[PDB]
DNA sequence: TTTTTTT
């Protein structure tokens, strides 16, 4: 088909004047940002192409091969009319997008093992006819074959990688066995997946020529399974004051109340800062959440909300049913390796063995676990651990203490920062509100798309610091809290937690400076939380928590 | 542009005082605008990070044409000047400006009332290291000061951003007034010259202009020795648009207020623009400064 | 020492010390052939060399001969045809002599006829011989020029 | 005899170019050899030439003609091995940096070394290598493994003058206890024992069939929250060679290695005590550890003699290590409220085979508590404790200085006790053994 | 035909 010559003029009538939601040429506004970042990639939604001119959708399923070769070069010249000197960067931008041959296919799967990255010839130049032959094209997975021979020099290369992909164990019909298929990577997509993931790729489907037919999928657009005005309109809203209670009010509308423990969980995933001193040492960068449950609670529903909204979350089972959080060479990183700079979800400590005790022990303290294995490396782990426990026998035994109530030991609790505890007592109106909001559940807060851009945009950018004039009250708080709780029995790590929790409130305002309000909220959340763990004789502690305010 | 020959063009603009306010480098808006200038230059980010010595010859020869073809977009058209460059041959050429900045940086680093006088003695002690530094052949010591100049400019622009977030400026009609009562790395602020260039770095930043009515800035800091709070005078900088013989104001005002009760005031500073004052007494000093305003 | 043995302390006679370990198998090798022709009623003579025996780079002369000149049957003979045994062993240096902390590294030395099966794996042996390097070092058709030691 | 010298100087964009870089050494190879100058011979006509070569990384090979014509063809050339010249070759392999971008498994490359660069660095250092990122082909899809040829490796008299100056000051012991843990207040007895561990005692080569042991051992059993963890990390950073281990269970760190496989050969890979022969071993979680190869550790610190009698090898090797412990008793601070033993469930013979045993307590002192509070707030914020630069101007100018000093200190002095001091220790061991008699026989 | 696991 030679008509694509004339179609190249008209395919830019879609590129730079795609008027949707009052004009807004997302492609034309995007190109200046593409060459701005030198990403050498342009994204094309199948919705927009199907919406404007579906003749190209036919040109996708029938001939996806040469259509890209015609589309990317015109995108190159269409970008160079915008940037006069962009050809000095890369000068080539590749684009993104039996009944299966010669078509683009939306494919799912799980990443099996793979290989390294090698360069591959792109330009082929060739003693028979005097001098060299001339430039020729390096076919993909095929030779040129124009006596002469290819020389070592004068060869422009291209990085290559092939990726094995096998079927996803999640949508397997139950009991059958998975099968395999080949995926080959190209330039900007070099080594994008990682073992232990799922993936959704947009591939063109080919087959081998002859052997002396195996099919190979070359892939175009990798998307993982689930702009300028987008962050500035975002900043027009983020300037307000009452976002504190609103975050908890926008955190989890399924169960309506419980603002305190919901604010603590919302603070946990929002992160802390380890703040490595220049040359000296790094302290700790995570917030530790324990939530002592009760049968008869939808506390698990909360952590499921945590897993869908947050970045990397692998649900760690109750007892050995899964992944195992400790990487080990078996016939290879653990799930904690997947959750780097993310939040892990580990629960039901009552039924977890010592393997988990060592992994969780070292990971929340100083991030790295070593062995008595024939390889010696130090892989760290910056996970964030959120637990959900269960009381022994009764949900709450008596006035007897928390350490007497729980079956764990003291140092594992020491690794923990916050202790949110729920209570079960017969309230008539709470049951009324509960049943009525349940009815509403079967029928002002931030929409979930804005909050996900909020936490992702915040954790990559907001970097809290602190001044030296406001921590003296805090020093007095630690001094009275430790020195007065001597008669009670205490955590020095909770001293570091003060700054590491309070820094998140400055992360909430994206102000980079810790106001007094942040310290006051951090004190009013930590102190009373420690208060709630005692006996009925806590009245005295209630009568000394005034000076605390 | 500053620190041209010994540093990356990226850091050169990043720490550039002239480029600072126009591009609003402290804020995130101009960040992309800076990369946009490089996108006009067609320079890879990694190419900008390399040392000036190892950058390609093409990039060298074409630098000025590229500047002529790109920077004008941001109003930078009047920059290129025919300034002199020394040829010492084999160790490489340097514009007089850069060597000046390095030597003055060598002046400020690279080193009851008895401690303050002891420190004053140490300032004079650092002068001979500079007088010795004036020779061409003694390069060993010179490179240390050359690099420490970068360490200063880093701290300057950093604390500068910190001041930009709190907006402690009192935009008054008479004159702008500010004070830094607390902050990290206050030891470097002991030298008056630190605050001289610091004030200059602010003065051009807050007002480009940015019409109208350029106003003087007030600045002070203290750590020990009972609220020394050196306050040095500062004057507005015009962006080429000596239009008038304005010069200064403060000498007469200092004579008027120092002629009053003047308790604990010390005129010990050789330069008339800077004076030591107690904060307790600096507040009324300000009150008397506002009114009667001599200007 | 084997640690500083390569490149220099090369193509000379080297005194090596170390431990006898992993003794290989005993195979005999043919050198001088005796062949009888039926009609002439005479004997004959033919030799063959390899890189272990000559110590000098000579043209190798390998196929077992029959029907050379006229058509006389070259019946080979035995007994009078000579043979020499052959063996190769590895000697790593003494482990206490090693650097700060490492796995000791080693080379090998080839013996000859009257010295076959004199070292069992596991003894203390001083060795005097000549450092011989054989083989086409990758110029045959990727790191070659494998080594051994002779004249022992 | 004078060969040609070698000069030593110091992705799609990186193929075969002048690039400097930096990484960590994964594993080296055994000193190998390519050839440099060589003469060939025609086996029939006796025709000889000679070729010198430099770039041993394909370009040219032996011809197949007698060359006297310029039919003996094909290739008649036989390499004269008695009149050749050779050099050495190393073949390192490097591993990525553990602080940045492992967001994965560690990746690696292949190195190759030339003439005077051989046998230079034992693995474990953090180094920089200037290189050439070139491509080779060996083991229709054009799969080629890339590599970096090494040119100019750089490592990790007047100093003797300042060393002698620092040796004779009588305040050296304290100024070193102002050098180890600036981030940690208190714990000064531990802070002192680290000073003695980084130097190492005497080493006796007696007519006796054994030699004795020199380096020492550090224990930190005690209550949690002490940050003894930060202390053991900084111990690893100070010594030039040392192995830090956090517990019995890793992601990737092993401990006599048994490797069985290409060419069907058994070979010895390594481990952890092997890297730390003559260094510091840090073991965290002394009670969270298994009894699977613990015996090697029950011997490595006492007789320095690891035996291997497996399927591959039958050697007795050396291990000059020093182990540093950091335990936790059961139930935290209550272990001292019952009988004062009740800590190691197996027995006390391992502790008898250690050197120093310290117990960390936790007593409230409000001034100490406020001081440890604001001391740590000053550590986090406002860089108050971080004043150190004037302290550098007055005490302990650097950590790397301390390292260079220990390197100079270990092999130079030959310490030994003094005869007038020996009778003091002889009279003192009596008092300690009597002390144990008092606490034991009457109880 | 031998090295890391787990019921
Ligand atoms: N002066 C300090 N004292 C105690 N902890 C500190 C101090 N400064 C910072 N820290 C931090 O507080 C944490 C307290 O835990 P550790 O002191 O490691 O307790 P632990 O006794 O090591 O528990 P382990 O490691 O399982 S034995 C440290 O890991 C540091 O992150």
């Amino acid at each position: 088909p030679n008509v694509s010559r004339t179609i190249a003029r008209e395919l830019k009538s879609f590129l730079l004047e795609y008027t949707d939601e009052t004009g807004r040429s997302v492609y034309g506004a995007r190109i200046r940002t593409l060459g701005e970042m030198n990403s050498e990639s342009l994204e094309v939604n199948y919705r927009h192409l199907a919406e404007s001119k579906a003749i190209l959708a036919l040109f996708l399923a029938k001939c996806p091969e040469e259509m890209l070769k015609i589309f990317d070069l015109v995108a190159m010249e269409a970008t160079e009319l915008h940037y006069p000197d962009y050809a000095r960067i890369h000068s080539e931008i590749h684009v993104r997008i039996e009944s299966n041959l010669s078509s683009l296919v939306r494919v799912t799967g799980v990443v099996t093992r793979r290989t390294g990255v090698f360069p591959q010839l792109k330009y082929v130049k060739f003693l028979k006819c005097g001098s060299i032959l001339g430039p020729f094209f390096q076919d993909s997975n095929e030779e040129i074959r124009i006596p002469f021979r290819v020389n070592g020099e004068k060869t422009v290369y291209r990085n290559y990688q092939r990726v094995t992909l096998q079927e996803a164990p999640g949508t397997v019909p139950p009991g059958r066995l998975p099968r395999h298929r080949e995926v080959i990577l190209l330039a900007d997509l070099v080594d994008v997946s990682k073992p232990g993931e799922e993936v959704e790729v947009t591939g063109i489907y080919k087959n081998n020529y002859d052997g002396n037919f195996a099919t190979i999928i070359e892939a175009n657009s990798i998307k993982r399974r689930e702009t300028e005005e987008e962050e500035r309109e975002f900043r027009k809203i983020s300037r307000d004051r009452g976002i504190i209670d609103k975050i908890i009010s926008s955190m989890a509308p399924s169960i309506y109340g419980h603002r305190d423990i919901k604010t603590a969980v919302a603070c946990s995933l929002f992160g802390g800062v380890p703040k490595n001193v220049n040359g000296k040492h790094s302290i700790r960068g995570d917030i530790n959440v324990l939530l002592l449950g009760d049968p008869g609670t939808a506390k698990s529903q909360i952590l499921k909300y945590v897993e869908k909204t947050a970045h990397r979350a692998v649900f760690a089972t109750g007892q050995g049913a899964s992944v195992g959080l400790t990487a080990s060479v078996r016939k290879e990183g653990g799930a904690l390796v997947l959750a780097d700079k993310g939040v892990c979800l580990i629960d039901e400590f009552d039924k977890m063995n010592d393997q988990d005790r060592t992994s969780i022990h070292e990971a929340m303290e100083q991030q790295s676990i070593s062995i008595s294995k024939g390889i010696v490396t130090t892989l760290q782990a910056r996970c964030s651990i959120i637990a959900a426990a269960n009381p022994n026998g009764g949900r709450y035994n008596s006035t007897l203490p928390l350490a007497q109530n729980v079956s764990l030991t003291e140092p594992i609790l020491s690794r923990f920062d916050i202790l949110c505890v729920v209570r079960d007592l017969v309230d008539e109106e709470a049951d009324e509100r509960l049943a009525t909001f349940v009815v509403d559940s079967h029928v002002s807060p931030i929409p979930q798309e804005l909050l996900m851009k909020y936490i992702h945009y915040a954790r990559t950018k907001i970097y809290p610091k602190l001044h030296q004039m406001d921590m003296d009250k805090v020093s007095r708080v630690y001094a009275d809290l430790r020195r007065e709780s001597i008669s009670t029995g205490i955590t020095v790590r909770h001293l570091e937690s003060i700054l590491r929790i309070a820094e998140s409130f400055a992360k909430m305002r994206l102000s980079e400076f810790v106001s007094s309000y942040d310290l006051d909220r951090a004190i009013k959340v930590v102190v009373d939380s420690f208060v709630d763990a005692q006996k009925v004789s806590v009245r005295r502690q209630l009568r000394r928590s005034f000076a605390i305010y | 542009l500053f620190l041209l020959r010994h540093s990356s063009l990226y850091d050169s603009f990043y720490y550039s005082n002239y480029v600072n306010a126009k591009l609003s480098l402290w804020n995130e808006n101009g960040k992309k605008r800076l990369h946009k200038m490089f996108a006009r230059m067609g320079i890879p980010l990694s190419t900008a990070q390399e040392t000036w010595l190892y950058m390609d010859h093409s990039i060298k020869r074409e630098l000025g044409i590229i500047f002529d073809k790109n920077l004008d977009r941001y109003g930078l058209q009047d920059i290129i000047r025919d300034g002199f460059v020394r040829t010492l041959g084999y160790r490489g050429s340097i514009s007089a400006s850069e060597f000046v900045e390095a030597l003055t940086a060598l002046l400020e680093v690279g080193n009851s009332a008895q401690k303050l006088t002891n420190l004053r003695k140490r300032w004079v002690s650092n002068f001979w290291l500079s007088w010795d530094a004036l020779d061409d052949r003694k390069v060993e010591l010179l490179n240390r000061g050359i690099q420490l100049a970068q360490d200063l400019q880093r701290a300057i622009f950093n604390t500068g951003v910190a001041i930009l977030e709190k907006k402690l400026i009192k935009h008054l009609r008479i004159y702008r007034l500010c004070v830094l009562q607390d902050g990290p790395d206050l030891d470097l602020y002991r030298n008056p010259l630190t605050l001289l260039r610091l004030g200059n770095w602010l003065i051009e930043c807050c007002a480009e202009s940015e019409d109208k009515q350029l106003l003087p800035m007030v600045l002070a800091s203290i750590d020990e020795n009972t609220d020394t709070y050196l306050v040095a005078g500062l004057t507005p900088r015009y962006p080429r648009g000596t239009k008038k013989p304005i010069l200064n104001n403060f000498s007469m005002a200092f004579q008027q207020i120092t002629a009053e009760t003047d308790a604990k005031v010390r005129i010990d500073n050789f330069e008339s623009s800077i004076i030591e004052i107690r904060r307790e007494d600096l507040s009324p000093f300000l009150e008397k400064l506002t009114l009667s305003g001599l200007l | 020492s084997p640690r500083t043995l390569t490149a220099q302390h090369l193509n000379k006679l080297v005194s090596v010390e170390g431990i006898v370990t992993k003794t290989s198998l005993v195979r005999p090798k043919l050198i001088r052939s005796v062949h009888y022709a039926a009609k002439t009623g005479r004997f004959h003579y033919r030799d063959y060399t390899d890189a272990t025996t000559t110590l000098t780079t000579r043209i190798p002369t390998p196929i077992y001969p029959t029907e050379d000149t006229e058509g006389n049957k070259l019946t080979t003979e035995y007994g009078y045809s000579t043979f020499i045994d052959h063996q190769r062993i590895t000697v790593q240096e003494m482990p206490e002599m090693a650097p700060a902390g490492q796995l000791p590294r080693s080379i090998d030395v080839i013996l000859d006829d009257d010295l076959v099966d004199k070292t069992k794996p596991g003894d203390r042996v001083n060795v005097v011989g000549v450092f011989k390097s054989l083989g086409a070092g990758g110029m045959n058709q990727l790191i070659g020029f494998k080594t051994l030691i002779l004249g022992n | 005899s004078l060969p040609t010298f070698q000069l030593i100087l110091n992705d799609s964009e990186h193929v075969s170019k002048i690039v400097r870089l930096s990484g960590i050494i994964i594993s080296t190879s055994v000193l190998s050899s390519r050839a440099t100058y060589l003469s060939i011979m025609c086996r029939n006509c006796r025709h000889t030439t000679s070729i010198t070569i430099n770039n041993f990384n394909n370009t040219v090979s032996l011809p197949r003609s007698c060359l006297s014509t310029i039919n003996c063809g094909p290739d008649p050339y036989i390499i004269i091995h008695e009149s050749s010249k050779f050099i050495d070759q190393q073949f390192l392999k490097l591993q990525e940096i553990p602080e940045l971008v492992p967001v994965e498994m560690p990746r690696n490359l292949t190195m190759t070394c030339d003439r005077y660069l051989t046998n230079k660095v034992i693995p474990g250092t953090r180094v920089t290598i200037v290189g050439i990122y070139s491509i080779y082909n060996s083991k229709g899809v054009a799969i080629r493994t890339p590599y970096i040829k090494i040119l100019g490796i750089q490592s990790d008299e007047e100093e003797e003058e300042e060393f002698l100056q620092l040796s004779r000051n009588p305040k050296l012991y304290e100024i070193l206890t102002n050098s180890i843990a600036p981030s940690i207040f208190g714990n000064e007895d531990i802070k002192k024992a680290i000073v003695c561990l980084l130097m190492g005692g005497s080493k006796k080569i007696l007519p006796d069939g054994m030699r004795l042991r020199g380096d020492i051992n550090v224990l930190l059993l005690g209550d949690p929250g002490t940050a003894k963890s930060q202390l053991l990390k900084f111990v690893e950073k100070v010594s030039p060679i040392a192995v830090y281990t956090s517990g019995k269970g890793s992601s990737a760190a092993g401990l006599a290695s048994v490797q069985r496989p290409m060419t069907r050969e058994f070979y010895l890979e390594g481990g952890a005590m092997v890297l730390a022969d003559g260094g510091v071993v840090c073991i965290d979680e002394f009670d969270k550890m298994r009894d699977e190869d613990r015996v090697a550790i029950h011997e490595a610190m006492e007789q320095q003699t690891i035996s291997i009698a497996k399927a591959g090898i039958t050697t007795v090797l050396n291990s000059r290590t020093s182990v540093l412990a950091a335990a936790n008793p059961i139930y935290g601070r209550y272990d001292d409220l019952k009988s004062p033993g009740d800590n190691i469930d197996f027995q006390t013979t391992i502790l008898s085979r250690f050197d120093m045993i310290f117990i960390v307590k936790d007593d409230h002192n409000e001034e100490r508590d406020i001081s440890i509070a604001n001391h740590v707030i000053n550590i986090h914020t406002g860089n108050a404790n971080a004043q150190n630069q004037q302290e550098e101007n007055g005490s302990e100018i650097s950590i790397e200085k301390m390292k260079r000093y220990i390197t100079y200190c270990r092999l130079k002095c030959a310490p030994r006790l003094s005869p007038q001091a020996a009778e003091k220790l002889s009279s003192n061991f009596v008092t300690i053994r009597k002390q144990l008699l008092i606490n034991e026989l009457e109880s």
